[PDB]
RNA sequence: CCCGCAGAAGAAGCACCGGCUAACUCCGUGCCAGCAGCCGCGGUAAUACGGAGGGUGCAAGCGUUAAUCGGAAUUACUGGGCGUAAAGCGCACGCAGGCGGUUUGUUAAGUCAGAUGUGAAAUCCCCGGGCUCAACCUGGGAACUGCAUCUGAUACUGGCAA
RNA sequence: UAGCUAGUAGGUGGGGUAACGGCUCACCUAGGCGACGAUCCCUAGCUGGUCUGAGAGGAUGACCAGCCACACUGGAACUGA
């Protein structure tokens, strides 16, 4: 159900960094970047309308390393909500437990945060999820396991996360572990640079 | 138009008929595959097609082809018929399911083995 | 209160009974027009009371024969 | 051989716009007076006059704001031969809202828009905008 | 005859009992008159586990309604005092 | 601040004394994204001959349609040269629902919602001037109300 | 369901890459072998055949076949046309049927408003809750666009009378 | 598939059914249905629902539930509410 494969060529394809490879070395500096999706690379495509559209639709799947069949279900639980549909579909997205925790800083990446709540890491309002796909309601606390605590993985990871934007739909304490999920993410708190109009489109057709 | 002589002859429906009459909504079908031979194509093509008859335990006489390079089919040895027509040869309706009862899979076949029933290489 | 239904006697040679037509005006399920239906009902009366081609009243009441499950009330608007 | 008696009124208001004829005229009757007085309120028709004795003369002037004409379509929704009707809840509004819709309702004839405060529908008489 | 008894519902290994009015000629899970409640016995103390319309059970006794040995212990259990 | 489009690209001959000679047809549109769109044919010999002369033809033939916040008026018809072009107006559509030609010249048009249908043929070139003509004879609020009725309030309810 | 042991150890394949449709080269064969849903490829320089490499899509599933709907506004009630693309009967009379100028009164038959009964439960939708999340279950509401009865409205259609 | 029907349509009287009823017999009347499709042929369990469809519609009736019919085939009756 996951990738489990070369995490910087979903990048070359993209063409922009999806953070997948964050790590203590904040620039890359190995990639071949915009040069080597693969053999024939250097060529650059005609990119059609669909194109556009299926590239817009893959890159915030590797981003989160949501299938398809589980990002589906996220588009048609956002088109039955009320509101804008790109809105509440990039809001199901940031209320995941696996994105949530890379969020508060505890993984330095999100495949690393995926493996963190995947092995009982998290210990959400005294209650332990091992879900990566858990919606994290409003006014909820997350924090990290006895069991799994201090094992310098976390604390290499939190070190990261003060030269990251500061999201501000949550308080990080980094002293307790405790993070909170103080509401749902707005479009101006996010990255702001993905286009979630082109995502509605192309699954229309 | 004139909504008057539609109470009296509503719209009729645009019946259609399927291009595979063989038991209609059925995937598959087993024939005692009588007669392996060969058939030219259509003139804009050209080449020695593998076709071959079948008599369906339905009790339907119907050709099909037979996909892949080279098969073991003669006059015998009952294989699995699917659907499917050529746009090659007049009169082919179904294609031979390699991989199936009688007829294996096509030998030296690294892609697409999914179709023409050849297994995965063992290393 | 009964449930009465008008209709016009179609045909009165039936020796104590009758034939009545009720019109019924409903609209087409699909086309959304308004068609005029006929509804025939065997009506139960006295032995001849109206005629041929006339308006009358009807109620349902107990079933009486194979058919005729309805029985007249009163003719208003006699035939002419 | 002259069925609609309203239709009449739309074939010749709508020509009426092509043409720039300043006003038309046509034989009045009660329903056509009172689809007229709906339109005189709304800014379709500015004035409309009923002389005649016996034979009244429906006479409308109709209006043009610029060189284009003021009633941009009116079609006949009610016809003779298919009859419609609506509900309250189903009164259809026209070029999203900002176009009336004729409806012939219990109370008399008004718009659409009218009807719904009213709170009860009837008889689509046309789609005026 | 008419009596009151429990409908099983739910998931496998999660069952949930509606207490209904059927006759006893049906099914379990068959044709019934009306439901009448709930009851839940694998619950939570979150507010509810069981619920029944009293004044509608108490309408059906009237009619001749056999109540049955479960739902008598929970007319007992909901406590109708307190 | 333009927001160039190119919709497609045609090859057509001429079938002269020597033989064939053929030419290249594009169909481009360009639009600010507030309400002005404007197409352009353009024919050359080559390629990029013929989008630069489409590239200038839709410039001096731009039309303005007023819109409702991003989103058009009202529901219209759209009928030009047998293509039926119709759309709704989808308040808050999230996303351009519209087909072949129909996408260029609603997406530099400065919009994100309305769904659209095309019926009849869908030739690009015609129906690139059904979706302008669809456009064009819309009318506002605020310009219904000086033409009918004399207020702004009493039309729209 | 919880705790302890050991170690990344026990766990990734399937289809496609000429256009439609996301993805390219090379090698071998040469209208042969073969592909193909359609357009169509293969004639000794094949992004269409077979293989290799690379990539694309999906994922404990992936393709093919079979069936329904959509696209198909190619049965058009919403929502098509009949001069030349398929479509005015050769023409006329005329029954049933369909529609019908204008005014007044009456009826409420059609239409509309309200109320009542009913439209089983389960299912759809909304607001919540419980299974570690989800699937799943469940509470309430909405909905079930329908039918029958009663009380009114009298504008439009119909009946009656002038 | 343009005519079908002779206990067939109705009436009087008798019998019969938990109950009206040609339900069943005697007599009389010559009636009854049908172009808003009777009779005949082919096919089919019906519905809440399911899938698809923006909607209208279209196909469909597996699973859950309501009703119906069947219990090797044909026919018949007893017991029993």
């Amino acid at each position: 159900a996951r990738y489990l494969g070369p995490k910087l060529k979903l990048s070359r394809r993209e063409g922009t960094d999806l953070f997948l490879k964050s790590g203590v070395r904040a620039i890359d500096t190995k990639c071949k970047i915009e040069q080597a999706p693969g053999q024939h690379g250097a060529r650059k495509p005609r990119l059609s309308d669909y194109g556009v559209q299926l590239r817009e639709k893959q890159k915030v799947r590797r981003i989160y390393g949501v299938l398809e069949r589980q990002f589906r279900n996220y588009y048609k639980e956002a088109a039955r909500l009320k509101g804008n549909t790109g809105e509440n579909l990039l809001a199901l997205l940031e209320g995941r437990l696996d994105n949530v925790v890379y969020r508060m800083g505890f993984g330095a990446t999100r495949a690393e945060a995926r493996q963190l709540v995947s092995h009982k890491a998290i210990m959400v309002n005294g209650r332990v999820v091992n879900i990566a796909s858990y919606q994290v309601s409003p006014n909820d606390v997350v924090s990290i396991r006895e069991k799994a605590k201090k094992q310098s993985r976390v604390k290499a990871a939190l070190e990261l996360a003060e030269q990251r934007e500061k999201p501000t739909w949550l308080e990080v304490d980094a002293g307790k572990m405790e993070g909170t999920f103080k509401r749902k993410p707005e479009r101006s708190d996010l990255s702001a640079d993905i286009n979630e109009h082109l995502i509605v489109e192309l699954y229309s057709k | 138009a004139t909504v008057n002589q539609l109470v009296r002859k509503p719209r009729a429906r645009k019946v259609a008929k399927s291009n595979v009459p063989a038991l209609e909504a059925c995937p598959q079908k087993r024939g005692v595959c009588t007669r392996v031979y060969t058939t030219t194509p259509k003139k804009p093509n050209s080449a020695l097609r593998k076709v071959c008859r079948v008599r369906l335990t339905n009790g339907f006489e119907v050709t099909s082809y037979i996909g892949g390079e080279g098969h073991n089919l003669q006059e015998h040895s009952v294989i699995l018929i699917r659907g499917g027509r050529v746009k090659d040869l007049p009169g082919v309706r179904y294609h031979t399911v390699r991989g199936a009862l009688d007829c294996s899979g096509v030998k030296d076949r690294k892609q697409a083995r999914s179709k023409y029933g050849v297994k995965r290489p063992k290393a | 209160k009964i449930r009465t239904l008008q209709g016009r006697v179609v045909s009165d040679k039936m020796e104590k009974s009758i034939v009545v037509a009720i019109e019924r005006f409903v609209k087409h399920p699909i086309y959304g027009k308004f068609i005029k239906r006929t509804t025939k009902l065997h009506v139960h009366d006295e032995n001849n009371e109206c005629g041929i081609g006339d308006v009358v009243e009807i109620r349902e009441c107990r079933p009486l024969s194979k058919t005729k499950s309805w029985t007249l009330v009163r003719v208003v608007e006699k035939a002419v | 051989s002259m069925q609609d008696p309203i239709a009449d009124m739309l074939t010749r208001i709508r020509n009426g716009q092509a043409a720039n004829k300043a006003a038309v005229t046509m034989p009045s009757s009660k329903l056509k007076v009172a689809i007229a007085n709906v339109l005189k309120e709304e800014g379709f028709i500015e004035d409309f006059k009923v002389e005649g004795d016996t034979k009244p003369e429906l006479e409308l002037t109709l209006k043009y704001f610029q060189g284009k004409a003021v009633v941009e379509s009116i079609q006949r929704v009610s016809r003779p031969g298919l009859r419609i009707y609506k509900r309250k809840d189903e009164l259809p509004k026209v070029m999203a809202g900002l176009g009336i819709a004729v409806v012939s309702t219990s109370k008399g004839v008004m718009t659409d828009r009218a009807a719904r405060q009213a709170g009860l529908g009837g008889e689509i008489i046309c789609y005026v905008a | 005859m008419v009596t009151i008894r429990l409908a099983r519902h739910g998931a496998k290994k999660r069952p949930f009992y509606q207490v209904v009015v059927a006759d006893s000629r049906n099914a379990r899970n068959g044709r019934f008159i009306e439901r009448v409640g709930f009851f839940n016995p694998i619950a939570s103390e979150k507010e509810e586990g069981t619920r029944l319309d009293l004044d509608r059970i108490a309408h059906w006794v009237g009619q001749g309604a056999t109540i049955s040995d479960r739902v008598a212990a929970l007319i007992k259990e909901v406590n109708k005092a307190a | 601040e333009l927001q160039e489009k190119l919709i497609a690209v045609n090859r057509v001959s001429k079938t002269v004394k020597g033989g064939r000679i053929f030419s290249f047809t594009a169909l481009t549109v360009v639009g600010d994204g507030n309400g002005r769109v404007g197409f352009g044919y353009g024919k050359a010999r080559e390629v990029p001959a013929a989008i630069q002369k489409a590239m200038e033809k839709a410039r001096r033939n731009m039309i303005n349609v007023a819109l409702n916040n991003g989103t058009l008026q009202h529901p219209v018809k759209g009928v030009h040269t047998g293509s039926r072009v119709f759309m709704q107006p989808a308040s808050e559509g999230t996303g351009i629902i519209a087909g072949g030609a129909m996408r260029a010249v609603l997406e530099v048009a400065g919009v994100h919602n309305v769904l659209a249908k095309a019926y009849g043929s869908t030739n690009p070139i015609n129906v690139v001037r059904a979706t302008i003509d669809g456009l064009e004879n819309m009318n506002s609020p605020e310009m219904v109300a000086a033409k009918r009725g004399k207020s702004v309030e009493e039309i729209l309810g």
